[PDB]
RNA sequence: AAUGCGCAGAUACCGGGAGGAACGCCGAUGGCGAAGGCAGCCACCUGGUCCACCCGUGACGCUGAGGCGCGAAAGCGUGGGGAG
RNA sequence: GCCCGGAUAGCUCAGUCGGUAGAGCAGGGGAUUGAAAAUCCCCGUGUCCUUGGUUCGAUUCCGAGUCCGGGCACCA
RNA sequence: GUGGUUCGUGGAGCCAUGGGGGAAUCUGGGCGGACCACCGCCUAAGGCUAAGUACUCCGGGUGACCGAUAGCGCACCAGUA
RNA sequence: GCGAGCUAGCCCUGGCCAGGGUGAAGCUGGGGUGAGACCCAGUGGAGGCCCGAACCGGUGGGGGAUGCAAACCCCUCGGAU
RNA sequence: UGCGAAUGCCGGCAUGAGUAACGAUAAAGAGGGUGAGAAUCCCUCUCGCCGUAAGCCCAAGGGUUCCUACGCAAUGGUCGUCAGCGUAGGGUUAGGCGGGACCUAAGGUGAAGCCGAAAGGCGUAGCCGAAGGGCAGCCGGUUAAUAUUCCGGCCCUUCCCGCAGGUGCGAUGGGGGGACGCUCUAGGCUAGGGGGACCGGAGCCAUGGACGAGCCCGGCCAGAAGCGCAGGGUGGGAGGUAGGCAAAUCCGCCUCCCAACAAGCUCUGCGUGGUGGGGAAGCCCGUACGGGUGACAACCCCCCGAAGCCAGGGAGCCAAGAAAAGCCUCUAAGCACAACCUGCGGGAACCCGUACCGCAAACCGACACAGGUGGGCGGGUGCAAGAGCACUCAGGCGCGCGGGAGAACCCUCGCCAAGGAACUCUGCAAGUUGGCCCCGUAACUUCGGGAGAAGGGGUGCUCCCUGGGGUGAUGAGCCCCGGGGAGCCGCAGUGAACAGGCUCUGGCGACUGUUUACCAAAAACACAGCUCUCUGCGAACUCGUAAGAGGAGGUAUAGGGAGCGACGCUUGCCCGGUGCCGGAAGGUCAAGGGGAGGGGUGCAAGCCCCGAACCGAAGCCCCGGUGAACGGCGGCCGUAACUAUAACGGUCCUAAGGUAGCGAAAUUCCUUGUCGGGUAAGUUCCGACCUGCACGAAAAGCGUAACGACCGGAGCGCUGUCUCGGCGAGGGACCCGGUGAAAUUGAACUGGCCGUGAAGAUGCGGCCUACCCGUGGCAGGACGAAAAGACCCCGUGGAGCUUUACUGC
RNA sequence: CACCUCGAUGUCGGCUCGUCGCAUCCUGGGGCUGAAGAAGGUCCCAAGGGUUGGGCUGUUCGCCCAUUAAAGCGGCACGCG
């Protein structure tokens, strides 16, 4: 579901918003948000570290359970699903049982009124967090620790999913959203489901505007540039790239990899 | 049209006021070099 | 025959794994559906049909311009998938 | 107007260390066919563009000339 | 691998030292320009040490130094207006 | 070494946009149907929507050219949730 | 140590010259006063201008400019007796207003800690930091000049100490709260405004009329408790309790109950309200301005009505909308003869700012500069509305040179006979059109548009009839939205002012946007969207020596890089070269390893030099892949039963020889190609043809509705744009009085022609003209001014940029 | 060709304003004619005056349209910013 506009406008011929029925609350759950500081990509010179970045919205951190064993086989009960500014995702507050309150990432089928637990015990059913070891093969899961107690760090992007695919000794292998193949130790927390607001990928923006709303500023290409400035700027009209295509930074920007070769992890992927 | 004097008392004083200038060792030798050539005064004349 | 593949270790053989598609024998000149069409197996939801009985209604029938629905393959859109 | 390249069998073209130069197609003569093709056997003519010159000897080396092809004719 | 020295890799030692290796206590070590032999000189990896030397914000004494466009930017309430 | 008191970007916190038009979705009612899709109304009040001041601009032209002005003035023009 | 030159330096003084100017075309005139002196100062009257300001109040900035008295040398674009000027004196009063003895934001700083040759960089807490949060004063009067500051009235806050009454009190710790977007919006109010036949008030009856419910002026403001009238906030109890990094009785969670669109508690706003103030016109006062009186002033009724208030109100939407304290609650130590809470008393309540300017002569612009500068108020009538426009109140101003005059010419403006784009690069410019209502409206379309398409009709006033609303009551009044019919006057009724010219057809770009501050606004950038590529998270990438930071408190529906640029239909072949990707073999290859073997010295033991195999990475070579990677995408000859042409063939070369679609194009040289269309006539334009010098598919190809201050062509309407000019207005130009520059300048006593001359002579030759000096004008010459030519070359000058130039990092 | 001008002699066209030359486009005078007339042809004299309005292109030029007695060519820094 996503919702369309008629073109009583230009750009809303195209324009998409997403189809928020799932949403149950709107204001967030104040004991549970933070302010973000909002960096214009900027680092701590004052210097641009991240081109094209600023203004947009302004945005309230929900502060969000990644780490789901600091409650095991405690369980809780989906109070609520909310929208979030700072992901992709919907998150869902659940209540626990002991009365803390908590932000969860909210799975793919997932809705208000379920239990909900973590633990090595839990029932391999979406939304109950468990180390990889417990969770039978072929599962598809997401939020993914990728070292024990390190927090989950795979597939939180909507819609995402990882499928477990075998398992060797105190690992696991993974196929994650990207195709790729890797071990995850068994001990690694991943809640099972997928992430769902699935319809994401469709939504279509519209018109510039709605890219600055997301704190996107225009983007400029290098050809558009002078030589100063870029490896592509200059020429006399238009002009075709002249070289191998290149970053401002003057590296080749197709086909060129750049993983760091001898690197530890290599010992634990297996694909693309 | 706006030209390129604005004033602001708290600017100026930010800017080039006697407690700016002594934190950068760039600074400090601006007052070096102001108090060694005699200036009446170090640091440009503020009113808070 | 050659392209091609092959000592950078192929074909042929064993073991482990991933993945998608189609369902051998049964299988028939057989069955079902209005047609297009339907084939591994399990469950759920569901359509038509036949027979037995002679119980109910009482001609409530037949056909059917338009209208509406279905409609092999190929093809098109958005996503997914992609072994042959 | 200024430079570079080429010109060889009827056509499209290889080629040379300075001596008698070949390929494919076309064409000719024979064969196969009832008859044409396709197929098979057999056959080059070349004054290697003009002119001058180096040679013992020049298609070959050299200098010009006709002709063609290509690039140029900028600040103005 | 470099710096210093007159020494720019040169036959390139000496002194210094970022990296590696890594001793000995006088029958020990370093040096005399690759190296070896002889013959000599010195005693590393701890420290202190006046004077003779440098300078002129300041005081004085001089001038074949200036004399108000000169002489310090300023002879005058100038690093001021 | 001094500069973002002009200018460009971003960050924090405040403020501004007269008055008109247009009339999306959703509602609600009616039709429609096996159920729908859908259709009509009324309500509703969306939009880098429309006209137009403030405000932000600077299209064309004229003037100005030791200027009122080291970029101004007049008419005209663009944007204006 | 001798100056004439260096566009030399410093200074002085000339020339231009009594010349240009005297800084908005909002505008002046007279009378009186003052003074040595008056267009310019004071006062009166008349006149003009602003009035969403050119009036009033905050903030920043400025810093005595404020007020008074005495001055006029200078500053004032003239004058000056005046001043924002000179001299002197005076002037700015706060527990409640702003800020600090409060809070935190970005950011800064910064114990701990991390980093860096030094200087220094980072950095959790903490601290600092405000136009955000928190917090108690309104109104009048008074001064030459301050006032929410002094005074008056009424009302509050905090601290301390006492009583009295309550209660387990008690943190920098726990929790609640503070606390939050955009758009639209209900009800009830308030500000503010209009009317009144009513209440009050000096007065007036003009000039034909009017002694009238005549005209003119005014009819309020602050206000504790208590009362109302609106609204906002909030459930009440009991059990369980593992969470809120100790403990909580508090919060959260669970389970019971009662309660529930409320109530009840609170809390704000509004009204009333003790009391306290104000209180016009006009008239007389002598003030530059205030006073007196009006007066015992009146102090009421109705209507319009916020964008403001109740306010944390409501609805919708997506881009999802600070923090911290005050505040409440909770418990911990500690203490409970403490403490806190509640009232009521008395006391105590500090620092700084406070003048004046403040859309401007006091700020930023060298100036009393036509520029620039944020917040609030901003009345009335009319015009559909409105902050729009025209007039106008309060208030403020006539712009610090004037007087004449009535040329050219200039600027700004008005009109123009006939024609109507003939002007010209171009309708440049100017015109035309213009508001509201109603009728009507095409191709095409992405079904929204196109549309304000186009094109019309109406618009004033009078009388009669008449329907709804809101407020009152269902009624009158007052408003608001209308509808019907008769008729009046002018050239004209959106009678002034504000207020689209329209159509057709191409190019480019989808679109709103963005840009060369200050010659380019565009077809350029951006843009949603498409593709490629990288990146498994201590991610890639970027900044930094580093720590660290951004990425991101994100995680492949994510992030970076590159191109392409809505959308539609599409994106062909070439991987030989270059690039990227994959290749555990091979070749080569540096240090290192390894030491066959040579060598120097030694009597030797030795010490010390080289050193061949062979083992040695990346890279290169090599083998593959790869096109939305850099890029590339043929020639000649022949041939069809008229000619012509060539579907067909031959052959050379290549990595392969350009597919669809487009094509004399933003590309076409020849070129104004050729044909058609438009026109009387068309180097342009539009349609076509293809011979494409030299299109062609993401440096995208061909189209496309809508959009465009883009660029081209056509037409209608309408014009001084033009035939082709005329008249007029005003501001200048001119004359007079006042003040009085500038670039430039070898010196000048500075004519024409034909020659000559370094080749374009006032200056030389001959000849010819010609009394001395001005003023208004024009620009042919002084190779006129301005800038050490920007083009061009040179210099073994310099800089920005590129790369398979060199060499480095 | 490189003589003045690179411490600057603004460059095409148009508009405005002209002025001169004559190798005459017209008008005026004439000889010859393969001149009947009329109209021409060509050469001679002659510079007084005249020498049109539009379409196209920045164009000069040129080509067209409609006329005309004719729609002359040149020079004046390809006259004149
Ligand atoms: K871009
Ligand atoms: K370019
Ligand atoms: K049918
Ligand atoms: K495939
Ligand atoms: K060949
Ligand atoms: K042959
Ligand atoms: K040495
Ligand atoms: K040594
Ligand atoms: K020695
Ligand atoms: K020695
Ligand atoms: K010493
Ligand atoms: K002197
Ligand atoms: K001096
Ligand atoms: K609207
Ligand atoms: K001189
Ligand atoms: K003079
Ligand atoms: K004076
Ligand atoms: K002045
Ligand atoms: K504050
Ligand atoms: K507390
Ligand atoms: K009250
Ligand atoms: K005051
Ligand atoms: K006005
Ligand atoms: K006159
Ligand atoms: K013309
Ligand atoms: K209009
Ligand atoms: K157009
Ligand atoms: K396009
Ligand atoms: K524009
Ligand atoms: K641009
Ligand atoms: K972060
Ligand atoms: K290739
Ligand atoms: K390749
Ligand atoms: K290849
Ligand atoms: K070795
Ligand atoms: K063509
Ligand atoms: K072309
Ligand atoms: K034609
Ligand atoms: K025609
Ligand atoms: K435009
Ligand atoms: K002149
Ligand atoms: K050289
Ligand atoms: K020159
Ligand atoms: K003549
Ligand atoms: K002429
Ligand atoms: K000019
Ligand atoms: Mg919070
Ligand atoms: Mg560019
Ligand atoms: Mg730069
Ligand atoms: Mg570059
Ligand atoms: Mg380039
Ligand atoms: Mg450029
Ligand atoms: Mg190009
Ligand atoms: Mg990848
Ligand atoms: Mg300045
Ligand atoms: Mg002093
Ligand atoms: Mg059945
Ligand atoms: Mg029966
Ligand atoms: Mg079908
Ligand atoms: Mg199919
Ligand atoms: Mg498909
Ligand atoms: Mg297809
Ligand atoms: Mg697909
Ligand atoms: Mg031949
Ligand atoms: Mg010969
Ligand atoms: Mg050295
Ligand atoms: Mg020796
Ligand atoms: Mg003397
Ligand atoms: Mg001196
Ligand atoms: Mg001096
Ligand atoms: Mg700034
Ligand atoms: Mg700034
Ligand atoms: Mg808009
Ligand atoms: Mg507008
Ligand atoms: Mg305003
Ligand atoms: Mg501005
Ligand atoms: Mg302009
Ligand atoms: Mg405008
Ligand atoms: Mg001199
Ligand atoms: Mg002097
Ligand atoms: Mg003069
Ligand atoms: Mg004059
Ligand atoms: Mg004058
Ligand atoms: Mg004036
Ligand atoms: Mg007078
Ligand atoms: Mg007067
Ligand atoms: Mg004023
Ligand atoms: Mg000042
Ligand atoms: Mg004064
Ligand atoms: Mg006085
Ligand atoms: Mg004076
Ligand atoms: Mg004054
Ligand atoms: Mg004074
Ligand atoms: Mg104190
Ligand atoms: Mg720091
Ligand atoms: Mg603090
Ligand atoms: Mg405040
Ligand atoms: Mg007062
Ligand atoms: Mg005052
Ligand atoms: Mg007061
Ligand atoms: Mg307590
Ligand atoms: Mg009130
Ligand atoms: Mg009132
Ligand atoms: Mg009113
Ligand atoms: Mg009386
Ligand atoms: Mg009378
Ligand atoms: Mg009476
Ligand atoms: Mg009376
Ligand atoms: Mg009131
Ligand atoms: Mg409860
Ligand atoms: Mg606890
Ligand atoms: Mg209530
Ligand atoms: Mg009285
Ligand atoms: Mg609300
Ligand atoms: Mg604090
Ligand atoms: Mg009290
Ligand atoms: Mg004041
Ligand atoms: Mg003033
Ligand atoms: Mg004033
Ligand atoms: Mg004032
Ligand atoms: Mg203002
Ligand atoms: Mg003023
Ligand atoms: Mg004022
Ligand atoms: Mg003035
Ligand atoms: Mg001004
Ligand atoms: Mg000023
Ligand atoms: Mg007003
Ligand atoms: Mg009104
Ligand atoms: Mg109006
Ligand atoms: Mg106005
Ligand atoms: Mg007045
Ligand atoms: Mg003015
Ligand atoms: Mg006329
Ligand atoms: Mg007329
Ligand atoms: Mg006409
Ligand atoms: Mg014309
Ligand atoms: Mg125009
Ligand atoms: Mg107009
Ligand atoms: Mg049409
Ligand atoms: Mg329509
Ligand atoms: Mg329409
Ligand atoms: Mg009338
Ligand atoms: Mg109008
Ligand atoms: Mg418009
Ligand atoms: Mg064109
Ligand atoms: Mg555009
Ligand atoms: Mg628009
Ligand atoms: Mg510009
Ligand atoms: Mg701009
Ligand atoms: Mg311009
Ligand atoms: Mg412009
Ligand atoms: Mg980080
Ligand atoms: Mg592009
Ligand atoms: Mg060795
Ligand atoms: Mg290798
Ligand atoms: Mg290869
Ligand atoms: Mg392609
Ligand atoms: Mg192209
Ligand atoms: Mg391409
Ligand atoms: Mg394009
Ligand atoms: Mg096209
Ligand atoms: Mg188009
Ligand atoms: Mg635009
Ligand atoms: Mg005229
Ligand atoms: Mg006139
Ligand atoms: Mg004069
Ligand atoms: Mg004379
Ligand atoms: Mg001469
Ligand atoms: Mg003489
Ligand atoms: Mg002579
Ligand atoms: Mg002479
Ligand atoms: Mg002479
Ligand atoms: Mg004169
Ligand atoms: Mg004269
Ligand atoms: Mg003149
Ligand atoms: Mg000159
Ligand atoms: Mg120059
Ligand atoms: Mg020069
Ligand atoms: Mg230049
Ligand atoms: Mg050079
Ligand atoms: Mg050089
Ligand atoms: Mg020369
Ligand atoms: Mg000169
Ligand atoms: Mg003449
Ligand atoms: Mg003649
Ligand atoms: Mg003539
Ligand atoms: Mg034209
Ligand atoms: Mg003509
Ligand atoms: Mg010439
Ligand atoms: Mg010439
Ligand atoms: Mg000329």
């Amino acid at each position: 579901a996503v919702k369309k506009f008629k073109p009583y406008t230009p750009s809303r011929r195209f324009m998409t918003v997403a189809d928020f029925s799932e949403i149950t609350k709107t204001e967030p759950e104040k004991s549970l948000v933070k302010p973000l500081k909002k960096t214009g990509g900027r680092n701590n010179q004052g210097r641009i570290t991240v081109r094209f970045r600023g203004g947009g919205h302004k945005r309230l951190y929900r502060i969000i359970d990644f780490k789901r064993w600091d409650k095991v086989g405690i369980p809780a009960k989906v109070a609520a699903i909310e929208y979030d500014p700072n992901r992709s995702a919907r998150i869902a507050l659940l209540h626990y049982v002991d009365g803390e309150k908590r932000y969860i990432i909210a799975p793919d089928g997932l809705q208000v009124g379920q239990q909900v637990v973590a633990g090595p015990d839990a029932p391999i059913q979406v939304g109950n967090a468990l180390p990889l070891r417990f969770i039978p093969v072929g599962t598809v899961v997401h939020a993914v620790e990728l070292e024990p107690k390190k927090g989950a760090k795979l597939a939180r992007a909507a819609g995402t999913s990882a499928q477990i695919q075998g398992r060797e000794g105190d690992y696991v292998i993974l196929r994650l959203p990207s195709g790729e193949l890797r071990k995850v130790h068994g001990e690694c927390y991943a809640t099972v489901g997928a992430v769902g607001n699935a319809d994401h990928k469709n939504i279509v923006l519209g018109k510039a505007g709605r890219s600055r709303w997301l704190g996107r500023r225009p983007h400029v290409r290098g050809a558009a540039m002078n030589p100063v400035d870029h490896p592509h700027g200059g020429g006399e009209g238009r002009a075709p790239r002249g070289r191998p295509p290149a970053s401002p930074w003057g590296w080749q920007t197709k086909g060129l990899k750049t993983r760091k070769r001898r690197k530890p992890s290599s010992r634990f992927i297996i694909a693309r | 049209m706006k030209r390129t004097w604005q004033p602001n008392r708290r600017k100026r004083a930010k800017t080039h006021g006697f407690r700016a200038r002594m934190r950068t060792p760039g600074g400090r030798k601006v007052l070096k070099r102001r108090r060694q050539k005699g200036r009446w005064r170090l640091t440009p004349a503020v009113r808070k």
